[PDB]
């Protein structure tokens, strides 16, 4: 109810005023804020519904349009309209996000989704919904070979959203095939890669960023020099927009992630010369200090260089590169410091990910080498680097323990979020130093909630929900309680801040309930860390760079849900206790973990044995040795079936080997009475009435009926003197009766 | 120790007094007909018919000398500049040449932009602008808004400047942002000129300067 978007949204408003006009203005302000929320619920609804609905091919898809109409407890409906109430771009950006959610809802293994199907579902009028929907199908892996007929039909209008959706989705569908017929299309799109001296053709900057991210992701694991060096030149070089030179942070971030994704896993070298040359060039970019601002190497490429160096040596444990990348707080706080402070977060995050064996789970790793060391404890810009320091360390920490769950990490983040929550969005003393520091606080608290959600994904935890609910509700800010274009920009800054605050909390809400809780993220395969790290990129500040990438974590989501089914009946059996053997995410020996049946077991490679025990079905225990792993065992399916024991009269011939506890007998009697409430009607009672309960006794009674030749006599003696059997004492008496009884 | 440094980093109950900011953007008075100690600090040339252009040149030079007379460091040439648009007659060089006769002119949209990009974290203390109401009335800047930030991404409003009659250098030291340092600490400064006097279209800039703290053989 909190996260749904297709319906009026319940709102809470403070309005600590009595005048009617002032109350109406705040309600209208809250309505605008709620419109931002409705726009950004795309990120959340994608994660809530991953593979829920299945397609029928013949059936026609439908996309519910954004409602963005808020309802107050007074039930005086206020409707937001564009572009009067909110920025115009925001509404169809949310439409694009909702479309991406709608496209991803289709399952991966669904068949029949060919190039004709999308054209069949075309709305005959291009809009943001269809571009997003197209992106969703492409991202899931359905646009493997899309026909060239209607690629031009889609791309003929210069609309950015459909083009962005088409480029990203299709590139994600092939995902590393190095096909010519498609890489050439983006090559046409990208202006800088176009042959030099050609007359400039109008291409939107966001479209260029969309094309370049698709190419890098298209060239995944390709290790192709002719493209990587060109991509590197793209990061360093300068662009042309509207016939005037422009330097874009957005485009350079895309170039950095592009270079990192193409050459993923190419840094574990002990090509090496050329990799060393590229590595030292990127390090030169990130470490160069310029007293005078050079035109073609601004600070905007620092994040891209840093992000590029992230993917070169991912999961390589190269201490030296991390040390030259990792920044020491004690040294820098002494100095004046240089470069944009936001680079520090990315640098330390990169350094921590390189050493993919020592990501500390304790507050000491988070709180390592941090001290205010100044008399003025009031919030000042001098202590921004430590906030960015904190942000990077916790982000690496959260991604490291992704979906595996833990208690100490959750508690530490709970303490951190409880501490950092009150300061959030508090414009008390309107000072630029204070305002910048608390904007960093907003970024930091967005990171802590997202990271806390990342570690506890798919569990439906209570306190994480408690914190993410609070961040979601209550706009706060300058309005409420806690020259015309100039006013437009003043309002635009605040509304963009609210949009950035809303995307983070929506991501946490979606991640907490991923695929209705039965799907979880994967961090085993090398490229999975790449997509997970790529999608969690904190871009919450203006202008929210590379937002359309936020819906990519779907590459990392995979099942990992274990349920038990019966064999004879063929139906599911639930609510049976399961004991689990794990490594406790450490080198410790073992801890027994008791869970219910529909529960997400941890990663298969870390599980050594699993057993099922419950009163009724006989137990099944399997221990996984080095030869076969849990992943290989569950490769056929994540469901293991169990056989049903038998309550048979023939089993209890004469003596009850079963303990037959009084407690379980009473429970069984009550359970049978429940069905009876909702007698000689069973065949077991019939055979009991017939008196042929003892199989061996009746057979030997028939055999002894008459003789008693020597061979069968010795045979009956042998069964009587059996080492282990059932009604031996009963058998002994009949021979005595047959031998020496009345006749 | 860990908890206390977090509390110093994140003071929860210590900072927030009442949360009752008025939130309106503060407006600075630039008029030169009233004599006050605060205006004399920000207005240098002194309060005064309209002077002839040669008198304007004379007082232009005297203001430059007076501003440079005090213990100061000029880093105007230590940053990257990118205006909204040129007009192919005079780039920002004639704005930064410290010459009254020459000037820079933009030509384009009404909300004119002047971008100041820094290479290193420099702590600017005194912001100097020269205006000429009588000499350039057609292209006189009437409304000025000065931004601040560490990057083009995080540019934020700092102060307003309304122009009525200022034929001289204007000194702009910053104290609201940081009372302890009495100076501004940013890497990104941009200026806006959304409207001119008597409903003008374009805008000149006679002078601009940035201030920071810190016999022979031929």
């Amino acid at each position: 109810s909190l996260l749904a978007y297709y319906r009026p949204t319940k709102t809470q408003f403070f309005t600590t005023k009595t005048e009617y006009a002032q109350i109406l203005a705040q309600k209208k302000y809250f309505a605008k804020i709620m419109a931002l929320r409705t726009c950004t619920n795309g990120v959340g609804w994608g994660a809530v519904a991953y593979a829920t609905e299945k397609p029928i091919s013949t059936q026609k898809w439908v996309i519910q349009p954004l409602n963005l109409i808020s309802v107050f407890p007074d039930d005086t409906k206020i409707t937001v309209k564009a572009p009067e109430d909110i920025a115009h771009d925001i509404v169809e950006w949310g439409q694009f996000h909702a479309g991406v959610s709608s496209g991803l809802r289709i399952s991966k293994k669904a068949t029949g989704i060919t190039g004709s199907w999308i054209a069949f579902n075309k709305p005959k009028e291009l809009d943001a919904y269809h571009g997003g929907f197209l992106l969703g199908l492409g991202l899931n892996g359905h646009l493997k070979n899309l026909e060239e007929w209607h690629i031009y039909n889609y791309l003929s209008p210069r609309n950015t959203h459909i083009s962005i959706g088409l480029l990203l989705g299709m590139s994600s569908s092939m995902k590393g095939s190095m096909d010519s017929k498609l890489i050439k299309v983006i090559s046409v799109h990208l202006v800088a890669f176009l042959p030099s001296g050609s007359s400039d053709l109008n291409i939107d900057l966001k479209l260029q960023t969309a094309g370049i991210i698709g190419m890098g992701m298209l060239y995944l694991n390709s290790r192709h020099k002719r493209m990587s060096d060109s991509i590197f030149a793209q990061l360093v070089s300068l662009l042309n927009v509207n016939d005037e030179m422009v330097a874009d942070e957005e485009y350079r971030l895309a170039a950095g992630i592009s270079l990192g994704l193409i050459n993923l896993g190419a840094g574990q070298t002990k090509q090496n010369v050329m990799y060393e040359d590229l590595t030292t060039k990127l390090l030169e970019i990130v470490t160069s200090t310029y007293d005078v601002e050079n035109d073609w190497i601004p600070e905007n490429s620092q994040i891209g260089a840093v992000i590029a160096i992230m993917f070169l040596f991912l999961k390589s444990n190269n201490f030296g590169i991390s040390n030259m990348l990792k920044v020491d707080l004690k040294e820098i706080l002494k100095a004046n410091i240089n470069t944009r402070p936001e680079l520090l977060m990315y640098r330390e995050w990169a350094s921590n990910m390189i050493l993919w064996e020592f990501i500390g789970d304790d507050l000491s790793f988070i709180m390592k080498d941090v001290d205010i060391g100044v008399k003025f404890s009031e919030l000042n810009t001098d202590l921004l680097p430590i906030y960015y320091t904190m942000a990077g360390r916790i982000l690496a920490m959260g991604i490291r323990f992704a979906s595996t769950g833990n208690l100490k990490i959750r508690n530490i983040l709970l303490s951190l979020v409880d501490k950092f929550l009150p300061l959030y969005q508090y414009p008390g003393k309107q000072n630029l130093d204070f305002r910048l520091t608390i904007s960093v606080i907003n970024v930091l608290t967005n990171v802590i909630v997202v990271s806390l959600s990342m570690v506890m994904c798919a569990s439906g935890d209570l306190e994480v929900l408690r914190r993410v609910k609070y961040l979601h509700e209550v706009a706060s800010g300058p309005y409420s309680d806690l020259s015309d274009p100039t006013a437009y920009l003043e309002d635009k800054k605040d509304i963009d801040d609210h949009y950035g605050k809303f995307i983070s909390t929506n991501l946490a809400l979606g991640f907490l309930f991923l695929g209705s809780g039965q799907y979880a993220l994967n961090t085993s395969t090398l490229e999975s860390i790449a997509f997970l790290s790529m999608s969690v990129l904190p871009t919450y500040t203006t202008p929210h760079p590379l937002q359309e990438l936020k819906h990519f974590w779907s590459m990392a989501v995979e099942p990992r849900c274990l349920v038990i089914k019966d064999i004879s009946t063929g139906d599911a059996v639930n609510n049976v206790p399961i004991e689990l053997v794990v490594e406790e995410d450490v080198e410790k020996e073992e801890v027994i973990r008791e869970i219910s049946t529909p529960c997400l077991l941890p990663d298969f490679s870390k599980i050594k044995s699993i057993r099922v025990k419950m009163h009724g079905y006989f137990p099944l225990e399997v221990n996984f040795t080095k030869d076969y792993s849990a992943s290989d065992f569950f490769s056929g399916g994540t469901i293991i079936y169990i056989q049903r024991k038998s309550e048979s009269v023939f089993e209890n011939k004469a003596s009850f080997r079963n303990v037959e506890d009084i407690h379980v007998a009473l429970k069984r009697k009550a359970a049978e009475s429940k069905n009876y409430s909702r007698g000689n009607t069973t065949s077991s009672q019939l055979v009991e009435s017939l008196g042929i309960q003892d199989l061996t006794m009746v057979e030997l009674d028939t055999l002894l009926s008459a003789a008693l030749t020597d061979s069968e006599s010795y045979n009956l003696g042998l069964l009587c003197s059996d080492k282990n059997s059932g009604d031996i004492l009963d058998c002994q008496l009949e021979l005595w009766y047959k031998s020496f009884g009345p006749h | 120790g860990i908890n206390k440094v977090l509390d110093h980093l994140a003071p929860s109950e210590l900072i927030k007094p009442v949360k009752s900011c008025h939130n309106k953007p503060s407006v600075l008075v630039l008029d030169d007909r009233i004599v006050d100690a605060a205006t004399k600090d920000l207005y240098v040339n002194g309060f005064q018919q309209n002077p002839t252009p040669e008198n304007l040149q004379h007082m232009f030079h005297q203001g430059i000398e007076i501003l440079d007379s005090a213990r100061m460091i000029n880093v105007t040439h230590l940053a990257l500049w990118k205006p909204s648009s040129f007009k192919l007659g005079n780039p920002v060089d004639f704005a930064l040449d410290d010459n009254y006769d020459t000037f820079w002119q933009s030509d384009g949209g009404q909300p004119h932009q002047l971008d100041i990009m820094f290479s290193k974290r420099m702590d600017i203390c005194v912001m100097a602008i020269f205006f000429s109401m009588i000499a350039d009335e057609s292209y006189a800047p009437s409304l000025v808004k000065v931004y601040a930030g560490h990057s083009p991404s995080d540019a934020r409003f700092y102060k307003m400047l309304e122009v009525r009659n200022v034929n001289g250098w204007v000194a702009l030291r910053f104290l609201d942002n940081r009372e302890d340092d009495q100076l501004l600490k940013c890497q990104f400064i941009r200026l806006l000129f959304p409207v001119n006097h008597e409903n003008g279209k374009d805008t000149h800039l006679r002078g601009i300067r940035l201030y920071v703290p810190s016999a022979i053989l031929r």
